[PDB]
């Protein structure tokens, strides 16, 4: 029953006949159906005229691949065409070009296509006819969509050089909120819309102007509700005087109060400086106080227990690493820490003392679910993964939650160095369970703000989140249910509600501006569009030359040193790379220098100081330990400067690969 | 003035500690009840599993006043045959069966539950509430006092058993009576 509602057909009218264009409708008005219907017409008409016609659907988040695959494309075209849903996780058994050569409707993630296009056999953009691009507002400065569209745009200008051609496939892109690039001018807003349009090579925004009231009947504005809180507990201040004593021992000036982002930034940078000097007795202290700071930050966000466990785990493994070498400022720390931590665990265990935010959260959950009486799905959006997982535990523990029938689970993306990484198969079944309804409360992160189509979402909740305007429009859109309630929770300490306010005004700017561009004069539209097209290309070329000149290298010039100690580790010639991917050292005396340690299939490298260096790896039948450039210090031979790099790509050195004859 | 016309059938009330729930707490000469996260030990027999309490008084006319801390609470009266165990995940029984009459107040709107059925009634701002019950006419009505007297809703029925007030509460919610 591919029967569109009136406004849908109305805004689809220009699309039915060429005219690569854009469609934007407010969230929850089934744009996917417009895509499906347009696709059917395109393929059928091309079949009537008998030309090779295909269509590729690009999505930017893995979960949506399976959703859009089995929810809107399978059920409507099981008899008419060959639709295949492919993502980077599914184990292919056939090359991408043959995958496309077999089917005709593809649903894939954009990174796959771009990979397949820079492999010049690969594939050419011309092989396609219709390019459906969902959630294309991400078309911005060097994003995955921008690369693909820049190839398309380059070819178009080449065609214009030819005219004074090769067909360029028709383009469609779906948005809900193009947004502004942080603009307090009407000019910058409308400019920004134009920049998106040109980079999409669109023709007309084409947003509804006829069937307004029925639209007002379909979409529902959720009810906004504010939960803002602002109890004294020594634990915060207990950590305070401990860490102030720590800072005063080395008599550091904070330049700001503790527990703040500037303080953390200062701590990291000064720790880098101290390591540059080679200053021990300070470096370690700086790192430890930093650890306290992040512990406090988690502490304010979540319950006491996990924050303590984080610190306890760090110091436990710290002394574990230290005692390995057995087989002055160091002990200066644990001695006081361990008495204090025993006391803290005594203080932390007391559940009567509680965070302010968590309190209001409990109030909100109970109020909403009890008022709903077993007809309620709620989505809570957070910031950090461990926040999601700990909040899941917090739901688990207090039995007062379960009595109300709330069933909770945590959903995060794949891939760290923590409790446990959740894998793709698990989240796939998790969303399956959520749709069924015996998982009643879902705790999610950034991963699932764009595209979820659960027909029952009475509750959408934001937990201390700060973000741009699109990440708020979409969040309000998720409540795809009647009497939908959108709740913001935060404490007045930070800039949260003010971010909400500015986001609101920015939203209104965006609507008015898109109405403004909606009514421009076609020739001026064309001129401005063309000029913008040019601008992107020339700037890309300039960046290209800048980068290639920036790349500028003796593979022996440098030598590596510890940070905790400064003992020379090895020279430039000792390092070899596996598959351009992993640096490693084979030197046998260098094997004697370090220490292995296990808790194991892989061993961790430990210095004489106790600092880690690398991990044991086995490759092509060889046994061999690798190293991380973060763990070391670079020393040149022309200039004796002490430098560090978080990753390997910064270092301009190039290494020989692996003589495997050894 | 109508409140004055009422108060000659005003009746004073007090709870029963046996029927109080675990997390619940009684105070002020058993005329005030408060809810806490901490449990008051195990519940045990004679206590309503779901978050309700019933007062020591029942009526074989009658008026009384009630003040409440905040919304998201329920006030009502049932036959002495109200269930005490639990079968549904939702933590309220009143109004589900025809043996009780309920009225739940929320920040949005009013809902009067009986026999599992309820309708939306325009919400109110105040917390102090009043109610009339006539055994002769079998009529139960609910009133609001602040700032003015609102005849919220009337219930018609025939009662063959004495009626006992039962109150449904939320965590961090406190409920108090009045006396004269
Ligand atoms: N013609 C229609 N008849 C019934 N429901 C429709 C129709 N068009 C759209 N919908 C609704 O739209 C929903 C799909 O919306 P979707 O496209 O996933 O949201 P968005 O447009 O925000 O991406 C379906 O669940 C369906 O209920
Ligand atoms: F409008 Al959508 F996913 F396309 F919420
Ligand atoms: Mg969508
Ligand atoms: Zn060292």
């Amino acid at each position: 029953e591919l029967q569109l509602r009136p406004y849908q057909m109305e805004v689809a009218q220009p699309a039915l006949e060429g005219k690569n264009i854009i469609i934007c409708l407010p969230t929850g008005s089934g744009k996917t159906r417009v895509a499906v219907y347009i696709a059917k017409d395109h393929l059928d008409k091309k079949k009537k005229a008998s030309e090779p016609g295909k269509v590729i659907v690009l999505v930017n988040k893995v979960l949506l691949v399976e959703q859009l695959f089995r929810k809107e494309f399978q059920p409507f075209l099981k008899k008419w065409y060959r639709v295949i849903g492919l993502s980077g996780d599914t184990q292919l058994k056939i090359s991408f070009p043959e995958v496309v050569k077999s089917c005709d409707i593809i649903i894939s993630t954009a990174q796959i296509l771009e990979n397949s296009l820079l492999n010049l056999a690969g594939v050419q953009l011309s092989d396609f006819s219709l390019i459906i691009i969902d959630e294309c507002h991400h078309t911005n400065k060097e994003a995955v969509y921008n690369n693909i569209m820049r190839h398309y745009l380059m070819q178009k200008l080449k065609n214009n050089r030819l005219k004074k051609v090769i067909p360029l496939p028709q383009i469609l892109g779906l948005t809900a909120s193009p947004g502004v690039g942080g603009a307090t001018k009407q000019a910058k807003a409308e400019e920004h819309i134009l920049k998106l349009c040109a980079n999409l090579d669109a023709f007309t925004i084409k947003t509804v102007k006829e069937n307004l009231d029925q639209l007002k009947n379909q979409i529902q504005e959720p009810c906004k509700k504010f939960a803002i809180a602002d109890r004294e507990d020594p634990f915060k201040e207990k950590l305070l005087e401990i860490m102030t004593r720590i800072q005063t021992y080395c008599q550091m000036s904070p330049m700001s109060d503790f527990g703040t982002q500037p303080y953390e930034q200062w701590a990291i940078q000064m720790e880098k400086k101290a390591a540059k000097e080679g200053n021990r007795k300070e470096r370690v202290c700086a790192e430890h106080l930093r650890k306290y700071n992040e512990a406090l930050q988690i502490n304010d966000t979540i319950r006491m227990i996990d924050a303590y466990t984080h610190l306890e785990t760090f110091y436990n493994e710290e002394k574990d690493k230290k005692f390995a070498v057995i087989e002055e400022t160091d002990r200066f720390l644990m001695t006081l820490f361990f008495e204090n931590n025993k006391m803290l665990k005594r203080l932390a265990e007391n559940p009567e003392y509680e965070n302010e935010k968590l309190t209001k959260l409990r109030n909100t959950i109970m109020e909403q679910y009890t008022r709903t009486e077993e007809s309620a799905r709620g989505i809570i959006f957070t910031k950090t993964r461990q926040s999601a997982y700990a909040l899941s535990q917090w739901i688990t523990e207090n039995e007062k939650f379960a009595e109300v029938g709330v069933k909770a689970h945590h959903l995060i993306g794949a891939g760290s160095s923590e409790f446990k990484p959740m894998t793709q198969n698990e989240q796939k079944e998790v969303i399956s369970k959520f749709r069924t309804g015996k998982i009643n409360l879902l705790i999610a992160t950034t991963v699932a703000e764009e595209g979820l189509d659960i027909k029952e979402c009475n509750i959408v909740i934001r937990y201390g989140l700060v973000t741009n305007e699109i990440a708020m429009v979409q969040a309000r859109g998720r409540a795809r249910a009647d009497e939908s309630t959108y709740v913001l929770v935060a404490h007045s300490g930070s800039g949260v509600i003010e971010r909400e306010t500015v986001n609101d005004f920015r939203e209104k700017m965006m609507y008015k501006a898109i109405h403004c561009v909606q009514n421009m004069k076609p020739e001026e539209y064309a001129h401005k569009i063309l000029e913008l097209q040019m601008q992107s290309i020339m700037e890309k070329k300039m960046k290209t030359k800048r980068n290639i000149a920036k790349h500028y290298n003796n593979p022996s010039l440098i030598t590596f040193l510890c940070k905790n100690c400064s003992v020379l580790a090895c020279s430039g010639e000792d390092i070899h790379v596996i598959e351009k991917m992993h640096h490693v050292n084979m030197t046998p005396e260098f094997k004697e220098l370090y220490i292995v340690r296990e808790k194991q299939i892989n061993g961790e490298i430990i210095c004489k100081c106790g600092q880690a260096w690398g991990t044991m790896m086995v490759h092509k039948g060889l046994d061999l330990p690798c190293l991380k450039i973060r763990n070391f210090v670079v020393v040149f031979k022309n200039n004796s400067t002490k430098k560090q790099y978080k990753k390997w790509v910064e270092l301009p050195i190039t290494f020989p690969n692996l003589d495997y004859s050894e | 003035p109508l409140r004055r016309k009422l108060w000659q059938n005003y009746r004073n009330l007090t709870f029963d500690p046996v029927s109080a729930n675990r997390h619940f707490y009684l105070s002020r000469q058993d005329q005030q009840v408060k809810h806490l996260r901490q449990s008051r030990g195990p519940g045990g027999p004679g206590s309503f599993e779901l978050w309700q309490v019933q007062c020591a008084q029942s009526f074989q006319h009658h008026y009384w006043e009630v003040r409440a801390s905040d919304h998201s609470v329920t006030l009502g009266v049932s036959y002495p045959q109200l269930p005490r165990s639990r079968l549904g995940p939702h933590t309220d029984n009143i109004g589900r069966g025809p043996s009780s009459w309920g009225l739940c107040v929320q920040e949005d709107s009013l809902q009067a539950w009986h026999n599992g059925e309820a309708q939306r009634l325009p919400g109110v701002s105040g917390r102090l509430l009043g109610m009339d019950l006539d055994l002769a006419s079998g009529c139960l009505t609910f009133y609001s006092l602040e700032p003015q007297t609102q005849p919220l809703y009337t219930f018609h029925a025939l009662f063959n058993q004495p009626l006992t007030p039962v109150f449904w509460l939320l965590e961090g919610r406190t409920l108090t009576l009045c006396h004269q």
